[PDB]
């Protein structure tokens, strides 16, 4: 009939194959494609959506008390508030986010993240922060005068209760560290006598549209059930 | 002004309403179409310095009020979108944040047990339930990733209202109302309330209104 | 170039969904309900989306060990529908309505494409509500969501050797259409039926 | 000749298959298609009858 | 289906073969062809150098 | 007519890159790191060029000897990425993210094409510098250069025979693009990690 | 005259400069572009009747001098070609040959041991290292085949200068400077110096100048 011969790699089951397989139930009419709202076509549509960072990363902070950052009159005037190590692969404030949990399903990530901080105090409450980005390899700034020489922003709590901070191209891909975001308190926190002295910040990390993921591996998140 | 059917809210600063998942409620290509489209306003919930959150499952939260309480317990299938208005009156001197999120198919999970949640623990009715662990949304997920759902922020600094327009989120074209709940409106106080001499209530008003109702 | 991050490209990995060894001398076979709730490596990936729709590609890999024959196997997929076997030599194995498939160990492994079997437009992965009208009905188990049962037996009669037959089932969903993404779960699972958490 | 390799799912007997099978008696002329009254083409023609 | 028969020389592994092999990781995007200086296309380019 | 001297025609020879026998009763399998540093017949040919880029074609040839069964084998390629197995029955063999491949001894030999896995534009064969910022970091080992690990186990449970399974791995690089030629090495090698010489 | 940035060499017989591998340095399609383009002249090395050779690894040989010493120890990635000028003053009455070669990815190898070369044995800095076995290039290869690299000949009969123009030889688009060295400029005296009553030094001047610098 048709002369054939078996190549090497024949009769093997490859777990990443793509072959037309024989259907079990032919001529079964499926249920038709009724349009369902909010279809996902690409996993970057998840990662572009923002998500709260677990900023307050100290000990004895359990659950709801990690997302917010208490700033008050007793916040050491201008010492420091926090630091965000930009390690999606490793532990930090970014381990449990949408950019965190999806970029642990992928080995070599890339792209430009962006942060969005948000103040959550009373309307009269004013003050100034200085958010400071440190490039990879740059030293983590300890005081404000070292910090104000980085690529920073000086944020006031008036009409600006949200700051979109852009982080440039990192291409991260073993304790590895590819940057810092340290926020220093510029002025002392002014609250009126009627408002509470303690006010709070929350963050939002979101990847841009240039964020790239490749070489899908499995996640180390869940690891070890009844029924 | 938001006039639906017969009754309305006179809201003042109508914030940018979030069309959920980009869609908008519209009919399928019996229908009352006018009576059930009205703002069913729930109770004002006691929001304090130590509240964890509130969840209302839709449409279990409306199976006891008005025409929609009648048109569920006569019929067998419903198909209706939703418009949720959450307005939280507060002065300038209060502080705090809310995450007004509308979770579809929020299958809850009980704490420290492998027993399924019962009928008493899921279907609460109009009164709504309190979160037991709001950091994990009471199903093992994370609140930090919960902005993937339709959400808006009530930051009492910036605004004091949140309008979500929820469409028909279901695989089935028409579903039984009493034995299934699609959306779970969840109001989580991320940054809690705080003020010194007046640490008491800042009430939260939830105004659910069904849109584009169908019944068979 | 972001074409690897596509949703069909993200879930179509032929993961081990079932691994059962049955003796030969559940009575001397296995019945495995086709569901994604088994292995948390695949269960966590599919519990990122609310509504999924996929044609599965069930690959059965079977190897023998004698406590070596050439054995014939049947792999009868019973839908959400007709009854399933309860013994090894019941009348249900000789049913024409069920899509059985016969193979040997010496062959390359079995492979059938179970199509989209739900009566809704997508599989409700997360379901909020009860199944039946009884108030002790199962919470979060949609009766429409059920795929079926994959009942596998050894076609041979009893042989003088006493052996253990290991079955590894691989389900690679294809033509995947996904809807409404969800936050990834942090706390571990407790049961395969529901979504409780330990804390 | 023609290089081939065996896919998984080869040499299996599927009970719902649809393949061109080798005829046992080729060149046997069948009895021709004489028109018989009342042909059924679809099982809904049974179910519409009361 | 398609009638075939096995030629001699079937199922053998030839160490100088040239066949389209099944890729292990499909849909992995490789790192692109960034131009690197001094490409060699033929081993006589080595041997002409003194 | 000089078309045999082409660089793709000069290196694409399926040479034996790995030859390990593992017992059955590294715990009863082998994990082989995919690198060219193993056999000096192929190592000298690839250390004529500075930067190489190639899609490998891993052919695994496996024959059995009993101190004869029909055994099923798994060949899970773990990238520079996820973890590798450390025992034979760990949870990593049932991973869907890793491109496993199942075959038998009686089949024609296994064959998979591991693509270009580096995160640079070419494999730095010779590398001058250290990997990590620690001053005792490994000299001349690029972390981007790492292909991965090819972990092979026997799918069967324990059988009453005690046998030695011989595995021969053949890597034929194809689609080869080479850059910046180098002088051929005269003095013999000493270690597979670096390029020392005895004298 | 070779004027780059601010400082220059006034060279007299500018010999035919070797564009390495046929290419030429150009930018990728922050950048200072003017300050770092200058001839960093190293020390004059003591070349005698019994010298074996000198190697400078780039850009480890420049991580301590001027703007490029600063712009490395602030930044994280560099991408710059090179222009090496090696001019060896000698009279007509001297004799000798040099092989001024610029080896890419010169992974060295220690003698009579299987231990890797350390940080003290690879990164020397500006001072440069002396070959221990120049016939085998200290990595097991052969000096007789070493003209496959970018090379020029300083034959003190013919000429007394060698200019090599080195491009960006890397797989990566931008690389960390302190933890990697691409080119290794190697000056090997193939035919050694010789003269009877004046057997002393004939100095060799190495003038490395980075070209088309980029930094992030």
């Amino acid at each position: 009939g048709v002369p054939t011969y078996l190549l090497p790699g024949s009769g093997q089951f490859l777990t990443t194959d793509d072959h037309s397989s024989a259907p079990a139930l032919p001529c079964f009419n499926p249920t038709p494609e009724m349009h369902i709202p909010g279809q996902v076509r690409n996993m970057l549509e998840v990662v572009q959506v923002e998500s709260m960072m677990e900023i307050n990363n100290t000990e004895s902070a359990v659950g709801m008390e990690r997302l917010k950052v208490d700033i008050s009159a007793l916040t050491d005037v201008d010492q420091l508030l926090f630091n965000i190590p930009l390690d999606i692969q490793l532990d930090g404030p970014l381990r449990n986010t949408l950019v965190g949990n999806i970029s642990r399903y992928y080995t070599h990530w890339s792209g430009s993240l962006e942060m969005t901080f948000m103040f959550c105090g009373s309307f009269m409450a004013a003050g100034k922060l200085i958010l400071c980005y440190t490039p990879p390899g740059g030293s983590c700034p300890t005081t404000r005068e070292t910090a104000m020489l980085g690529t920073h922003i000086v944020w006031d709590f008036g009409l600006q209760s949200s700051v979109t901070l852009i982080i440039p191209w990192i291409s991260g891909s073993t304790n590895a560290n590819v940057g810092y975001v340290t926020c220093f308190m510029q002025t002392n926190l002014i609250v009126p006598s009627e408002s509470s002295d303690t006010c709070s910040l929350i963050g939002f990390i979101a990847a841009k549209d240039d964020f790239s993921l490749r070489l899908m591996r499995d996640s180390p998140d869940i690891g070890q059930l009844h029924a | 002004q938001l006039k639906l059917g017969n009754s309305a809210i006179v809201t003042q600063e109508a914030a940018n309403y979030c069309c959920a998942y980009g869609e908008w409620p519209n009919y399928l290509p019996t229908q009352p179409e006018t009576a059930t489209d009205r703002f069913y306003t729930l109770k004002s919930v006691k929001w304090e310095t130590g509240s964890t959150g509130w969840w209302w499952k839709l449409p279990d939260a409306l199976n006891n009020i008005g025409m929609f309480g009648q048109n569920v317990q006569h019929h067998y299938l419903y198909r209706s979108g939703f418009l949720i208005h959450v307005q939280c009156n507060a002065t300038k001197f209060h502080q705090g944040a809310l995450l007004v999120v509308a979770i579809p198919e929020h299958q809850r999970g009980a704490h420290n047990t492998n027993t399924s949640p019962g009928f008493d623990d899921i279907m609460k009715g109009e009164e709504g339930g309190t979160f037991n662990h709001p950091y994990v949304l009471d199903d093992g997920t994370s609140l930090a990733c919960a902005t993937i759902f339709p959400h808006q922020w009530i930051n009492l600094r910036t605004n004091n209202s949140a309008t979500i327009v929820l469409p028909w989120m279901n695989a089935a074209p028409m579903d039984f109302p009493l034995r299934h709940n699609q959306w779970t409106l969840a109001i989580i106080p991320v940054v809690p309330l705080g003020t010194r001499t007046t640490s008491s209530m800042v009430p939260i008003t939830v105004s659910i209104a069904p849109m584009c109702c169908e019944f068979n | 170039g972001v074409s690897e991050t596509l949703v069909e490209n993200f879930l179509s990995r032929a993961a081990l969904v079932s691994k059962r060894s049955f003796e030969y001398k559940d009575k001397n076979f296995f019945k495995w309900t086709i569901n994604t709730r088994s292995f948390v490596q695949l269960r966590r990936k599919l519990e990122l989306f609310t509504y999924l729709r996929f044609d599965a590609e069930i690959t059965i890999l079977t190897t023998v060990a004698v406590n070596l024959p050439d054995l014939t196997l049947q792999a009868m997929f019973v839908p959400t529908g007709a009854l399933t076997p309860e013994k090894q030599d019941s009348f249900h194995w000789q049913s024409g309505s069920n899509a059985s498939v016969f193979f040997k160990i010496s062959d390359p492994p079995a492979r059938i494409t179970i199509p989209f079997m739900c009566i809704n437009s997508a599989y409700s992965v997360f379901y909020d509500g009860f199944a039946g009208f009884e108030k002790n009905g199962l919470y979060g188990i949609n009766p429409a969501d059920t795929i079926g049962n994959l009942c596998v037996r050894i076609v041979n009669e009893h042989q003088p050797v006493g052996f253990t037959v290991t079955v590894r089932v691989y389900m690679k969903p294809k033509h995947i259409k996904a809807w409404a993404p969800r936050p990834p779960r942090t706390l571990p699972y407790m049961s395969i039926a529901n979504a409780n958490y330990k804390g």
